[PDB]
């Protein structure tokens, strides 16, 4: 028997409530893997039975799991599950400047942008999906799709404009 | 042409003897 345990948040909690029957259903129908959510230990908990081809499956079940974990939506993850090169990279915003105070506030909502268009267009740019959290970033998508997102993010907080690195991120898709 | 309000542009910051 395999286990993997995934750690929830405490405020992950409520959308793991509201999200559970689109998490277990991929997994006990089409992979072949028993799950739970121990309450006791707040713990996703997966481990394999008599009825698991592709063992690697599960590998990216706990994936799967994990990505709602941080906040990415449900059929990302599903994706996850269905395509076979998709990892998730994260950083924190101050793990590439030294931002205090109302500069770290300025730039989440330079990453952000307005709306959350600006984030949404890297997005629509990229083919990635991106979840901030209070400091940390977090990209899936494919390893060259990630490389652009994560370029495109640190030149939005190293002071530049989300109106040109907009322009540039959205011209050099084109390669 | 007038640019629009989505355009960065930053406020300035002002700084002999009588005999």
């Amino acid at each position: 028997e395999e286990t993997r345990k995934i750690p929830v948040p405490a405020n992950r909690y409520t959308p793991l409530k509201e999200n559970w029957m689109k998490i277990f259903t991929p997994i006990v129908e089409h992979l072949g893997l028993q799950i739970r959510f121990n309450l006791k230990s707040r713990n996703v908990e997966i481990r394999t039975c008599k009825e698991t081809k592709d063992v690697s499956a599960l590998t990216k079940a706990a994936d799967f799991v994990k990505a709602f974990i941080l906040g990415f939506q449900v059929e990302d993850a599903l994706a996850l599950i269905r395509l076979d090169d998709l990892f998730l990279e994260s950083f924190e915003i101050t793990d590439v400047k030294p931002l205090k105070g109302d500069h770290l506030s300025r730039a989440i909502g330079r990453i952000a942008g307005k709306g959350g268009k600006t984030k949404f267009t890297i997005e629509n740019v990229t083919r990635t999906r991106i979840v901030l959290a209070d400091v940390k970033v977090h990209i899936l998508g494919s390893f060259q799709n990630i490389k652009m997102a994560r370029t495109a993010i640190c030149n939005l907080i190293l002071g530049n404009p989300p109106s040109k690195v907009y322009g540039n991120i959205r011209a050099v898709a084109s390669r | 042409h007038r640019p629009g309000p989505l355009k960065q542009q930053n406020k300035a910051h002002k700084g002999l003897s009588r005999v």
